[PDB]
DNA sequence: CCGGCAATCGATGTATATATCTGACACGTGCCTGGAGACTAGGGAGTAATCCCCTTGGCGGTTAAAACGCGGGGGACAGCGCGTACGTGCGTTTAAGCGGTGCTAGAGCTGTCTACGACCAATTGAGCGGCCTCGGCACCGGGATTCTGATGGGCGG
DNA sequence: CCGCCCATCAGAATCCCGGTGCCGAGGCCGCTCAATTGGTCGTAGACAGCTCTAGCACCGCTTAAACGCACGTACGCGCTGTCCCCCGCGTTTTAACCGCCAAGGGGATTACTCCCTAGTCTCCAGGCACGTGTCAGATATATACATCGATTGCCGG
């Protein structure tokens, strides 16, 4: 047991390679390359009474559901009774001790002088405190900033088709939840691979991926069971996020605290198709695609992707819109 | 018919518009009536043209291939349409 | 008192505005109901093609707007600044359209 | 060697003259230039007649081609006429 | 009878014009690869009928002039002082044809 | 107590006299002459039919005669009974030829 | 031989005479010169065509059919001298 | 193919079909064919060098139907060619009368 | 099912225009407006050959009808230019036979 | 006591009536080449059935363009005076027009024969038509800049 | 004492960037069929020779037309004054345009006859070249007749 130090997980040569990612309150997202393939390292700060971004650190227990989901979620690609490659595999996980490398401060300094950041510094923190590194696969880069170079709807559609036909896996592989599932967190990369072959329930099928390869990121409120044992992250007491307003999301909110009674550690899988409502919503009003309408065949396919987005809430879960809607029959 | 009297369509500012376009300053108040006359008649001699050229031809519907080839027998050929 | 420009410059502005475009200058409306008025003297029940409208449209804008060039220089032959029908009826029988 | 011979329609018109004044003469020019009028309005209708056969993708030129020229061609009030005559004779020509 | 009499195309059709030779000028002119067998009698007709309106009018203008015998001069009469044919020969120009009597009445003396 | 006429008496008589012949009015020798002269300028030692000299006459008297009708009109168009060059020059520009 | 100055040859009173027939009662001091520019213009024109004609036939002589040719292909159609 | 030997990009055989059933003569010779492609070309090049030139005088890269009249009606040879011709959406030159410009 | 195909002038009009100008697009109408001119010109130099042709009492139609058709249809300066450019043709053609 | 309006009076150019003389026009004849009669083979054109694309018709919202009124300044139009360029006529000079005479360059026609174009069979690659991406081009929105039109303020012979 | 020039002020016209929406190139397949290659075969035209029509050059004689000059007057052109009638700007009313959605009418494609036209052989009658008179028109002469320009002769304010 013990912390390895920065050269056991991330040596200097890989730590000149290095550019920022992503932040936030539990720690910061950021990009090398490792073993000529390119890795994402995720570092949260644990056991550390210290304020930061507004908030003090939690201990190693509390993100343990977060990696037991993840890990989970990522031997559900090797699964063989239920079998989706559309989700983020892992590499490793370990500890390190000490204070954060001037490489790291000078990325995060270049990031904010270039993207800017709202989160405090990390050079205040000492060379007895305790993070936690984390490795993920490169996805690309997530839906919001490629909202303008889309083809046409017929991406679209498939993209839809293999996020439902994950969550249907999921769902019946582990109860899985997500609750929550905005237009950041969708990744999409260059795949040459025409056909895509997954299984669900036993029994095989594929999806025209139409050289595009999707992925969503791990929650860090997702719940699922396992065995009879429940994992999820209590959200009863943060009412601030469900109070909120401006767009869809904090509608999509206070749906997920009304349906459910508050009784969170029961299983509703209903709220996972108005997640996608919103997604439906955001592409018939967020996006631009690069064919004009003319020809009427993708006319009447984004007609049918309209009454799909009109008629999908009669239904009970994500697995019923897979197995009888329409455009996924 | 139910369509008469559809030359009053042609507004005044319409003619004023081409009258600006072909370099005239200032324009009398009788000018409308005359320009009127000779685009009926201009019309009416392409109209016929064309619908002799479809009639020939044991069709009902008028196609710009007919108003081409009247355009170009009346000595004004025209490109960019077809051809 | 309010800004008032002399008669005078407006048209020169709108001459100087009108001849850098190339879009129509009729409502296509008007002209198309116009036409099949006209057509519907020769035979009963006709259809028309959008092509051969829009071309009817090119072809009677370019022979106006030669038209209207040709009576502007009759009527500055003329010592004068306006055109009259007088200029228009010279310019056709000149032409060799009228008799 | 011998001399070449010369094809016109001087006897057709002084025939059609006969018809129409019993009792009038013509000179030369006057004779060719009906010559020349003949042969120039053949020439008009023959080559309108052959475009109009060659728009509708056939390889035959009928009376409908001629008929069609000469509505095409010949103004007013003279067209009217002459379509009249052209179908009387074909009709006749048809009888025997 | 081995063969009957021969008998002309335009007796049959009731013309004066030849149609054998305006079927082989059709035929021998480039026009198109088969001719009909009505063509040369539509043409024929129509030529004539043409030929008779122009000589009536010239003699009419011959015999107004007090002579028995047709000249340009009468031709160009004719034809300047009817709306159609000179509609139809707007760009013809005939020898030793002249013009038509006609002064501006603003020339005139008062 | 020699007899004049007034200035116009003269011209309308030969206005009259000159509508009713059909003559030629050029001189024959100059023309031909003048032909000749243009015509070296493309080939040379060329010969000439005579019917080629009167049809160029011919044509070239009717072109002139339409071209000073149209010209006698201009005129008149602006208060005048004189012809002068820019009546020339508007007829020809309004006809087409450059 | 050479010919020139053979232009001068259309004289004033035969300009006066073609505008007495085309209707003109008064004549300025200036318009012989512009007649003559216009008269030498279209002879060129018309001489050119018909020599090009007489030249493609391979022979050394101006007939009146190749006039008649480059009047038919100018626009101006002439009726009598055969053809 | 007939075309590369002459050293030309218009089609020849085409060019000869299209003689050949049109109603022009009894026989086609072996030459014609390729004088009428090589003059094709050549004007062809000529009015698209002007038209471009044109342009990019306007700082465009793609050339519109007001590019090909402003080329055309500024050269004295092609106006005189096509001098009965319309084109759609071209307008006209600017050019305004001396007399109505003000004092 | 498939419409018949039709014939048109873009490809080598668009070889001539990237020969020219290495860097110049163009538009659909100005392609439509092209293949228009290239039919006119095709038409009325036929047209005179043919007519040529005949007035001579010959029954073929040569480069000789095409070059004459030529010198009467254009003005001076571009006639030259075609003359020369056809004959440099018809000679390179004719050599490498 | 004139400026006029009609009525003559003379002179000039044009239209009209009569007698002779010619050459262009209206038939007669012989002959040959182009049109008519008779028959066969095959392919261009006529007809029926089917598919589906493009034209006609309807409804609601918004907003840009058409319609109407009014004050006023600049242009169209008539009247007048002046000067010179153009019309009319006469005397003298020039070259067109007509009638022959002579010579030869070139248009027009005929007979031989060779090369060039039409036609056919087997091969195959150029060109067109569906489906799909997409990198840059044209497009608008803002702001800033500029430039031109309409104005009042003055030194002076 | 009539001004004709200069310095200010407002309002269009044009430039620079930033973010969006599509289009014109490109790629693939899959054909389809039209162009290329290698032969034979019948005739269009190039070439050489000959005949003779018409285009060119020269000369002499007549007479009509072109040319130069003098004289007078009517027409073109510039200036002034008056009044109507289009131009510029503000307010209110009408319908054009954009988006969307059905209904079906007629244009385009495929298959199957079959009658009309091209081609060939034989034969003779219509039309063309050539040759002769005779009479419609051209020419010459004399004779009215309409019209233009000047002079007279009264005439009412």
């Amino acid at each position: 047991k013990g912390p390895v130090p920065f050269s056991h997980c991330l040596p200097t040569e890989k730590l000149q390679r290095c550019e920022k990612i992503g932040e936030g309150v539990f720690g910061e997202v950021f990009q090398t390359i490792a073993d000529h393939t390119p890795v994402a390292i995720k570092i949260i700060a644990i056991e550390g009474p210290d304020l930061v971004n507004g908030s003090h650190q939690k201990t190693f227990e509390e993100i343990l559901p977060e990696i037991i989901i993840s890990k989970e979620l990522s031997l559900l690609s090797g699964e063989v009774c239920n079998r989706t490659e559309g989700f983020i595999g892992l590499n490793s996980v370990h500890c390190v001790q000490g204070s954060y490398p001037p490489l790291l401060l000078k990325a995060w300094d270049h990031y904010n002088s270039t993207k800017g950041s709202a989160n405090d510094r990390p050079d205040f923190f000492k060379d007895d405190q305790l993070f936690i590194v984390l490795e993920f696969e490169f996805g690309g880069i997530d839906l919001e900033q490629m909202r303008t170079k889309l083809s046409s709807l017929a991406t679209a559609k498939s993209i839809l088709h293999q996020l439902t036909a994950s969550l249907a896996v999921a769902e019946a592989s582990l109860r899985f939840e997500h609750r929550d599932l905005h237009w950041g967190n969708v990744l999409l990369k260059k795949t040459s691979l025409k056909k895509l072959h997954y299984t669900l329930n036993g029994k095989s099928s594929t999806i025209p991926s139409c050289g595009l390869q999707v992925s969503i990121i791990d929650y860090t409120l997702s719940r699922l069971e396992r065995d009879g044992i429940v994992v999820f992250c209590d959200v009863s007491m943060d009412e601030d996020l469900f109070t909120g307003d401006g767009d869809y999301q904090f509608d999509i909110y206070r749906l997920m605290k009304k349906e459910n009674n508050n009784r969170w550690g029961e299983y509703h899988p209903y709220s996972n198709v108005l997640w996608l409502h919103y997604l439906t919503d955001k592409m018939l009003k967020q996006m631009t695609f690069k064919t004009k309408c003319n020809t009427p065949a993708m006319k009447q396919i984004k007609r049918k992707i309209q009454e799909f987005h009109r008629t999908m809430l009669n239904f009970s879960s994500a697995t019923d819109l897979l197995c009888q809607h329409s455009l996924f029959k | 018919k139910v369509l008469r009297d559809n030359i009053q369509g042609i507004t005044k500012p319409a003619i004023r518009r081409l009258a600006r376009r072909g370099g005239v300053k200032r324009i009398s108040g009788l000018i409308y009536e005359e320009t009127r006359g000779v685009l009926k008649v201009f019309l009416e001699n392409v109209i016929r043209d064309a619908v002799t050229y479809t009639e020939h031809a044991k069709r009902k519907t008028v196609t710009a291939m007919d108003v081409v080839y009247a355009l170009k027998r009346q000595g004004r050929t025209l490109y960019g349409f077809g051809g | 008192k309010p800004h008032r420009y002399r008669p005078g410059t407006v048209a020169l502005r709108e001459i100087r505005r009108y001849q850098k475009s190339t879009e129509l200058l009729i409502r296509k409306l008007p002209f198309q109901r116009l036409v099949r008025e006209i057509a519907q003297d020769f035979k009963t029940d006709l259809r028309f093609q959008s092509s051969a409208v829009m071309a009817l449209q090119e072809a009677s804008e370019a022979y106006l707007v030669a038209l209207f060039e040709d009576t502007n220089l009759c009527a500055i032959h003329a010592k004068r600044v306006t055109i009259m029908p007088k200029d228009i009826q010279l310019a056709r029988r000149i032409r060799g359209e009228r008799a | 060697r011998r001399k070449t011979r010369k094809e016109s329609y001087a006897i057709y018109v002084y025939k059609v003259l006969k018809q129409v004044h019993p009792d009038t003469g013509i000179s030369s020019k006057a004779m060719s230039i009906m010559n020349s009028f003949v042969n120039d309005v053949f020439e008009r209708i023959a080559g309108e007649a052959s475009r109009l056969a060659h728009y509708n993708k056939r390889s035959t030129i009928t009376s409908r081609e001629i008929q069609t020229a000469v509505r095409l061609l010949l103004p007013g009030e003279l067209a009217k006429h002459a379509v009249s005559e052209g179908t009387k004779a074909v009709t006749k020509y048809t009888s025997a | 009878k081995t063969r009957a009499k021969a008998k002309t195309r335009s007796s049959r059709a009731g013309l004066q014009f030849p149609v054998g030779r305006v079927h082989r000028l059709l035929r021998k002119g480039n026009y198109a690869e088969r001719v009909g067998a009505g063509a040369p009698v539509y043409l024929a007709a129509v030529l004539e009928y043409l030929t008779a309106e122009i000589l009536e009018l010239a003699g009419n203008a011959a015999r107004d002039n007090k002579k028995t015998r047709i000249i340009p001069r009468h031709l160009q009469l004719a034809v300047r002082n009817d709306e159609e044919l000179n509609k139809l020969l707007g760009r013809v120009t005939i020898a030793q044809g002249g013009v038509l009597p006609n002064i501006q009445s603003v020339l005139l003396p008062k």
